[PDB]
């Protein structure tokens, strides 16, 4: 449910047990409790 | 009704009884056997009269050391680094009571040990560790006999003292661990006597700083000089100051130790300063 | 303080013998102690200033920080025994240009440094008992190029045994000193 | 029967601050029941073993502690209280 | 030497200090200092009374041993008494090294002059 | 300005469950704890009853205490039970047995330190603390004993706050427990010293509310506890919403209590009306005032016609003019002047709040201080004297350890309270 | 700056297996050795623990030593076991017999040369060598004896590098082995001379962590080894990821150890919390600090309330503010000031790292140097003195060849360690 840098992804996780409402809850909570407006290590992610 | 005298610091002290359980007996051994919820009124009636000048009196009870409210005025218990400890039993007492020792006390204004056999022929391997084991005693006549015999044996010994050094470390360490300041002073004085009594002894004691010197660190700051400022102390003759004794003993150990005693002493006591370089 | 006194020959303000040796001195002692003890080498009473921190434990003169000694004699002589440890002392003087200057000597200094307020210098002590003769006028002339008028503060730091501190108007030989000033082994 | 539980104190600010704000040092004595505009109430908690005697001792200690003090109040657990005042203002004892 | 109702012993010293000693091991529990050598200890249901050689009588409370003074008297031959010119509410007396001024209506005293080691003989008002 | 609630015993826990349902509904909190409300006005004062948890969640500032967990297990299993913080449930291992001495002395002192620890943890977390609110019955065992124990401890620890209680009291006609007079007398003795303001409810009065006013065919304890939850949430409504004339628990106490022992009040709530009748009467301030003073709508067995009002307070919810409120309170005081104590020039305080409860156009809650409460205490004291002369069931209480002097003191103090009410009822200017 | 790991004995091999699972997961290495990670930050410091093989594969710089191959066959069969280089498994042909003297003198000197050859081959391959890391138990036989032998040899060959150990120590309540006091005393004697830093863990503390905090119904050694792998991987985190305030093993040693013998530390790890409770409390710096200092969560039997802190260290992982860290560590130091040694003005060092452990938003590991460790050594010395005075099992050790004087030396050295701790606890400013 999280990447290496500790963020909560964007899209639905495959075979996830939680519903969409709790996913939106977790996303908004994590955006509330962040200390910076963006990840300072975005450029080092690969896919 | 009954009265209880203070009875402290006197001829009859129960303090000296708890330590060294073997003491207290006569010249011979022990004698043969045969010789609810009561009402207390209305304490408070403040209801209906609340006001801002009131504030809480109870404020719960006690405090936990690492809770949210805090530790309050609580303090941890003392470890007792300076608390006096029990004196282990000594081989000197057994050998003296049994009757194998060739010395006896000669009374007088300056006490002196009368020796029934010439000292130079004694087997120091058997005797020197036994006498150092008697330094720990705190009851007459064991104290004077043991310590004066130690001094006499060291003074007249000669070249045979040197191989005895490995056997003397345990009595030296056990004397210092008792945390009795007078025993510490006697041990330090005898150590000062031992260091210079012969040759190549200081170099032999360098590997054994790991066992002796730990007790030096604890007592290097204790001082009896309670006089204020420039007042002189008239009890200097007794040499009962622990700190001066331990400092001068450390300096003597450095001087007679040899090439690399300083690093070992520095590793044992941290606040030391070199006396040579 | 000594401004209105008679100042000629020898003027001494410290002496271990007496009812109140530290009468005109103030003590600032932490992690240390000061006391009067009998010395083994010379068999007489001496003062001892010993502490774990050199800077913290010291004795000053005069007691009130706003007072000045006002002594015009050029030389300062000390009687100090070295204990193979750290030791330092200070003297504050006044020149004819009206500037208060300090002279600090310590046995662990490496290089001499001269500044408009301070001149730090190394100092070495021989084994046993030592007498240190200090020339304020020569040091002032050599350091600042300015004449010397008076001293107005004396300090002493741990660790060192002391018997007497006195001023003199010139150097004296061993036999020219009065008996009470000369030390005997 | 009842025992004291707290004591209340009314004090004035220090003399230099009172002069800085602009209020006169004198003319504090008056026959009216009203108080100075800068007098503040503070309260303290007594311990369990406290009685009338040591509470009064604490009040006297507060009286001799600092300048700018004429009012006192000792509160009991029954809700009652009594007041202590200086007979002569700006004069202790 | 006077015993309290509880059983403890009171003491009085020549320096003027009053202490309370325990009946078990004779250790100090409470102490008060008053002026004058203590000669006489009394017992009252709410406190104690202490009398001194300088004719001072104090009243102390057994709760926590605080002292207050209610008596002032001379202790030697009184030499002279005078009145001021035109005033009668107060008068001055001399005795030993002391000069005192009393209030005639209430028998109180508010003044004292002491020169130790001397004797006053005659006093007059300007 | 936040209140902390305590619920004790079976009655207290059951009433509390309905109260927290009503409060969660008014602020739009889902039983999962998620905010689902429909106006910002709901959120901006949510702190008054809820504490804020980190994520999407809210937690209620309440301590639950009981001696056997059966009630707690039933409420925790209920539909809103999840909202409560698990650490807030404090319980023992054996019941109070409806005995005051057991509840006060043996298991009370065993639990009370853990209850005080939870109450202190909750209190010291507040940025500014308002009074405590406690619900319990007086006839029970753990409710009476541990409630009054905790009240006494909180009054020692927080003497400057307000202490408010809601309390259930024995009906005059049928007992629910054989030993009610002892437990009631001892609890009233404790309360009159400790409490600042106390409201009393008879289950018999709620039965008469249900049968006469709402004409319910098959009422259940959920309805009685809903009526109670309605009045309790109504008294505090002005604390937590805007209005034209704000009011506060301390200001209510200052206006209601003339003397510190006279702090026992009657309660009522007005827009009660049967499903058949609502077509016959539109809401208006005169109608609310008429229901407000009708003894049919009052939650105690004593009737106002045998006593006099010292003071009363009315809190109005809804959009309304101040002129009709003021003039209605004047007209009621003028028309019924013999029932109002004459040495007070105006007995009624009014307050107005803009936001009514959902689905009602307007509402008022009524609090009344009337001397007719003395007859209830007189009846309880009579039954106590009847039981004590014969030492009725006394061995249980004496076997736990109580001194009989406690019983004689509590009876004497309550008897002096009835006498004091009777003297002020018949007082005159002269 | 690369570390070489050594795992010795059964406990060491199992903890090592769980550690290398945790580390391979954190850097996204498949158990086949293929990199499958999702950020460059994972790759850029892989050298610290891994050596590079030619194709996909990476190999971990670790030596496994044991006297009977049963454990090695179990770890090779484990889920990450395949990753280990076959030549790195060193084993003998007969067991340690749970005897320290046997493990140190007879099979130790027989095997040690092949272990030293492997350790040198691994060390001399590094471009710059950082400290060694060793895992073993002190109560066992080959773990204690051969581990301390190898430590002494490595300290002879690399005296300027760092030597770090994690060590398992006997519980105060139940023994797993009868001869534990001898093996523990001799091992502590070896460690206090040879080691730079030694961490001690009680299995009893891990059981209490699991049962009270995690509420596991049936915990297993896999859970205990996960807790250990968590702290072990936390200490090294600043070596291998970026951060706002970098830290290093040497900087930890320099700030934690006031004097060279006082290098034994207690451990804890903070964000432990049950799945049921997690919904009620979000992670934040106050919560982590409060849990971090609660003695319930600390991994030693000694309790801080009986001692005083000389120094402490906290390593934080995650994106977080420095202000909150500084003000919390100040507030904790101020409120409990009697439990902190007064001749050091601030006892706690902080450090902050950007990259948390996978699946946690934030974490902290705590290292503490506390005098209450003296109680453990005193207890071990007591049990040793009870056995030695009676020669309880000494003939086994003497038959291997040990002189009795070694036991008295080791006892004396531990007793002096206890005395030194006691003296520094009661020191004062004067
Ligand atoms: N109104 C109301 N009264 C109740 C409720 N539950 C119990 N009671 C009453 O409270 C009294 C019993 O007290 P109880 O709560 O059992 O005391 P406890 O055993 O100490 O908890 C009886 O008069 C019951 O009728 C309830 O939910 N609502
Ligand atoms: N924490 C932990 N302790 C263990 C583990 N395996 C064994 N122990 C403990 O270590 C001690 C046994 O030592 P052992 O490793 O068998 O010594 P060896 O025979 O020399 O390898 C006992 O106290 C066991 O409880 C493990 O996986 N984790």
């Amino acid at each position: 449910l999280r990447n290496s840098h500790g963020y909560v992804h964007k899209q639905r996780a495959l075979d996830s047990d939680i519903d969409l409402q709790t996913w939106r809850r977790m996303r908004i909570i994590e955006k509330r409790i962040d200390v910076d407006k963006a990840d300072p290590h975005r450029h080092k992610l690969n896919h | 009704y009954e009265i209880q005298p203070i009875l402290k610091g006197t001829k009859r002290d129960p303090a000296t009884r708890k330590y060294n359980r073997a003491a207290g007996k006569g010249p011979f051994g022990a004698f043969p056997p045969g010789y609810r919820f009561a009402y207390k009124g209305t304490v408070q009636r403040t209801g209906g009269t609340t006001t801002s000048l009131y504030k809480g009196r109870q404020q719960h009870e006690s405090a936990v050391a690492f809770t949210t409210n805090g530790a309050g005025d609580s303090k941890p218990p003392k470890a007792g680094a300076f608390k006096r400890r029990l004196i282990p039993p000594t081989e000197f007492r057994r050998y003296y009571d049994r009757g194998d020792l060739p010395l006896s006390v000669a009374h007088g204004n300056r006490p002196t040990i009368d020796w029934k056999v010439d000292v130079e022929r004694l087997d120091y391997h058997h005797y020197l560790p036994i006498f150092f084991d008697g330094i720990r005693e705190t009851e007459e006549p064991y104290m004077f006999l043991a310590r004066q015999g130690c001094l006499d044996l060291l003074k007249r010994g000669g070249p045979k003292i040197l191989p005895t050094i490995p056997q003397l470390i345990i009595p030296i360490k056990t004397a210092l661990n008792t945390r009795h300041p007078e025993i510490i002073c006697a041990t330090l004085r005898i150590l000062q006597q031992l260091i210079v009594s012969g040759d190549l002894i200081g170099e032999a004691l360098v590997p054994y700083y790991r066992q002796i010197l730990p007790m030096f660190n604890l007592f290097k700051s204790r001082h009896k000089n309670r006089a204020r400022g420039d007042a002189i102390d008239f009890g200097q003759r007794k040499r009962d100051d622990v700190g001066d004794l331990v400092i001068e003993t450390l300096q003597l150990l450095e001087v007679h130790g040899g090439d690399d005693a300083y690093i070992n002493i520095k590793y044992m006591v941290p606040t030391y300063e070199s006396c040579i370089f | 303080m000594f401004h209105n006194s008679y100042q000629s020959g020898f003027l001494s303000i410290l002496y271990s013998i007496g009812s109140r040796p530290l009468q005109i001195w103030d003590t600032k002692v932490r992690n240390g102690h000061v006391k009067r003890i009998t010395d083994e080498d010379i068999q007489s009473s001496v003062l001892e200033v010993v502490g774990n921190n050199v800077s913290t434990c010291y004795i000053t003169c005069p007691v009130d920080p706003k007072k000045t000694l006002g002594i015009k004699l050029p030389f300062l002589v000390m009687i100090i025994k070295n204990l193979k440890r750290y030791f330092s002392f200070e003297v504050t003087i006044l020149d004819d240009k009206g500037i208060r200057r300090r002279f600090r000597a310590s046995n662990y200094q490496t290089t001499t440094r001269v500044k408009p307020f301070t001149c730090t210098m190394p100092m070495r002590l021989d084994e046993g008992w030592n007498q240190i003769q200090f020339n304020l006028a020569d040091f002032t002339r050599r350091a600042y190029g300015t004449n010397y008028l008076e001293t107005l503060r004396v300090q002493l730091h741990a660790n060192c045994r002391v018997r007497r501190l006195y001023f003199s108007d010139r150097l004296y030989s061993e036999e020219e000193l009065p008996p009470e000033f000369k030390l005997f082994l | 029967l009842s025992q004291p539980v707290s004591y209340s104190l009314l004090v004035l600010p220090p003399k230099k601050e009172l002069r800085k704000k602009g209020y006169n040092m004198t003319d504090i004595n008056t026959t009216s029941t009203r108080v100075h505009p800068l007098a503040r109430w503070q309260t303290h908690v007594l311990k369990h073993g406290a009685t009338y005697r040591d509470a009064l001792d604490a009040v006297e200690e507060a009286n001799t502690k600092h300048w700018g003090f004429l009012k006192a109040r000792i509160q009991f657990s029954c809700g009652s209280f009594e007041s202590f005042v200086r007979t002569n203002p700006n004069d202790p004892s | 030497m006077v015993l309290d109702p509880s059983g403890d012993v009171l003491v009085g010293s020549g320096s003027g200090e009053v202490a309370l000693l325990s009946k078990i091991n004779l250790t100090i529990l409470k102490t008060v200092t008053v002026q004058g050598s203590v000669t006489g200890i009394c017992t009252v249901p709410h406190g104690f009374l202490v009398g001194t050689m300088s004719s001072n009588v104090y009243l102390v409370e057994g709760g926590n041993f605080r002292a207050e003074l209610r008596l002032t008297c001379h202790s030697d031959t009184i030499n002279d008494v005078v009145f001021p010119e035109g005033l009668s509410a107060l008068f001055a007396t001399c005795c030993g090294p002391d000069i005192r001024v009393w209030n005639a209506a209430s028998s109180a005293e508010l003044l004292r002059i002491e020169i130790a080691g001397l004797t006053c003989n005659c006093i007059q008002f300007s | 300005r936040e209140i902390v609630c305590v619920q004790a015993g079976q009655c207290g826990n059951q009433i509390g469950s309905k109260f927290w349902e009503v409060i969660s509904d008014e602020h739009g909190v889902d039983p999962t704890g998620t905010y689902q409300g429909d106006s910002d006005l709901q959120l901006e004062r949510i702190n008054v009853y809820f504490d804020e948890a980190t994520g999407g969640r809210y937690v209620p500032r309440s301590v639950l205490i009981d001696l056997e967990p059966g009630t707690m297990d039933s409420v925790r299993a209920g539909p809103y039970g999840q909202i409560f913080r698990p650490d807030n449930f404090i319980f023992g291992q054996s019941g109070a047995g409806n005995n005051w001495a057991k509840g006060h002395y043996t298991e009370g002192a065993e639990l009370i330190d853990s209850v005080l620890d939870v109450c202190c943890k909750e209190a010291e977390s507040c940025d500014c603390l308002q009074g405590f609110q406690i619900c319990h019955s007086l006839g029970g065992g753990t409710g009476s004993g541990m409630g009054t124990l905790l009240i006494s401890k909180l009054r020692e620890q927080y003497p400057d706050r307000i202490m408010m209680t809601f309390s259930i009291i024995p009906s005059p006609k049928v007992s629910d427990t054989v030993v009610e007079p002892y437990n009631t007398t001892l609890s009233v003795h404790q309360l009159v010293e400790n409490s600042d303001e106390s409201m009393c409810i008879d289950n018999e009065a709620l039965y008469d509310i249900c049968f006469r006013t709402l004409k319910l065919t098959t009422p259940t304890f959920g309805d009685l506890n809903h009526l109670v939850s309605a009045v309790v949430s109504g008294v505090t409504c002005c604390l937590r919403f805007p209005g034209q004339l704000n009011s506060d628990l301390r200001k209510l106490a200052v206006n209601l209590v003339p003397f510190p022992r006279l702090h026992f009040f009657m309660m009522g709530f007005a827009p009660l009306t049967s499903r058949g009748s609502q077509q016959y009467r539109g809401l208006s301030v005169p109608e609310l005032t008429q229901q407000m003073f009708d003894a049919k709508n009052m939650m105690q067995a004593a009737d106002p016609r045998h006593g006099r009002y010292l003071t009363a307070s009315a809190l109005f919810r809804g959009r309304m003019s101040t002129k009709e409120v003021d003039e209605q309170m004047l007209n009621v005081q003028n028309k019924n002047s013999s029932y109002f104590i004459e040495w007070i020039p105006n007995n009624i305080k009014s307050s107005v709040c803009d936001i009514p409860p959902k689905g009602l156009k307007m509402a008022v809650t009524f609090i009344g201080n009337n001397t007719c409460i003395q007859e209830m205490f007189r009846r309880v004291g009579e039954q106590f004297t009847l039981m004590f002369r014969r030492k009725a069931f006394l061995h249980w209480y004496t076997g736990e350890g109580m001194d009989e002097m406690e019983f004689t003191e509590a009876e004497s103090n309550m008897n002096d309270l009835v006498s004091e009410y009777q003297q002020y009822q018949d007082a005159t200017i002269e």
